[PDB]
Protein backbone atom coordinates (compact mmCIF):
# COMPACT_ATOMS: atom_id res chain seq x y z
CA UNK A 1 0.00 0.00 0.00
CA UNK A 2 3.19 2.20 1.05
CA UNK A 3 4.99 1.21 -2.51
CA UNK A 4 8.13 -0.81 -2.52
CA UNK A 5 10.91 2.21 -1.27
CA UNK A 6 12.22 2.59 2.12
CA UNK A 7 15.05 5.02 1.45
CA UNK A 8 16.42 7.22 -1.20
CA UNK A 9 19.47 9.41 -2.00
CA UNK A 10 18.55 12.60 -3.83
CA UNK A 11 19.76 13.14 -7.12
CA UNK A 12 19.03 16.75 -7.99
CA UNK A 13 18.93 20.12 -5.95
CA UNK A 14 14.91 19.60 -5.15
CA UNK A 15 13.32 23.40 -3.98
CA UNK A 16 10.36 23.35 -2.13
CA UNK A 17 7.98 26.09 -3.11
CA UNK A 18 4.71 24.88 -1.08
CA UNK A 19 3.93 24.26 2.55
CA UNK A 20 3.69 19.92 1.30
CA UNK A 21 6.95 19.72 -0.22
CA UNK A 22 9.97 18.34 1.16
CA UNK A 23 13.02 20.71 -0.17
CA UNK A 24 16.53 18.75 -0.75
CA UNK A 25 20.10 19.17 -1.87
CA UNK A 26 21.50 16.39 -3.85
CA UNK A 27 23.56 13.72 -2.07
CA UNK A 28 20.55 13.81 0.84
CA UNK A 29 19.25 10.53 2.30
CA UNK A 30 15.70 10.29 2.06
CA UNK A 31 13.27 8.18 4.81
CA UNK A 32 10.56 7.72 2.49
CA UNK A 33 7.17 7.05 4.27
CA UNK A 34 5.02 6.54 1.07
CA UNK A 35 5.89 5.61 -2.90
CA UNK A 36 2.77 4.45 -3.96
CA UNK A 37 2.22 6.99 -5.86
CA UNK A 38 4.65 7.08 -9.53
CA UNK A 39 4.94 11.23 -10.03
CA UNK A 40 5.37 12.32 -6.06
CA UNK A 41 6.51 10.43 -2.80
CA UNK A 42 6.08 11.09 0.58
CA UNK A 43 9.18 11.44 2.70
CA UNK A 44 11.23 12.29 5.73
CA UNK A 45 13.90 14.72 6.26
CA UNK A 46 15.33 16.57 8.89
CA UNK A 47 12.34 15.59 11.00
CA UNK A 48 10.33 17.09 8.24
CA UNK A 49 7.09 15.50 6.35
CA UNK A 50 6.84 16.56 2.68
CA UNK A 51 6.17 15.71 -1.12
CA UNK A 52 8.98 15.39 -3.72
CA UNK A 53 9.41 14.40 -6.96
CA UNK A 54 9.97 10.63 -7.30
CA UNK A 55 12.41 11.10 -10.64
CA UNK A 56 14.80 13.08 -8.43
CA UNK A 57 15.49 10.65 -5.97
CA UNK A 58 17.40 7.17 -6.41
CA UNK A 59 15.84 3.70 -3.95
CA UNK B 1 17.16 17.55 -13.62
CA UNK B 2 13.73 16.28 -14.57
CA UNK B 3 10.77 18.96 -15.17
CA UNK B 4 8.76 19.31 -12.85
CA UNK B 5 4.88 18.83 -12.35
CA UNK B 6 3.14 19.67 -9.87
CA UNK B 7 -0.18 19.49 -11.95
CA UNK B 8 0.10 15.63 -10.79
CA UNK B 9 1.30 16.32 -6.93
CA UNK B 10 -1.42 14.14 -4.59
CA UNK B 11 -2.48 15.35 -1.28
CA UNK B 12 0.15 15.67 1.40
Amino acid sequence: PLGSVRWARALYDFEALEEDELGFRSGEVVEVLDSSNPSWWTGRLHNKLGLFPANYVAP
Amino acid sequence: APSIDRSTKPPL
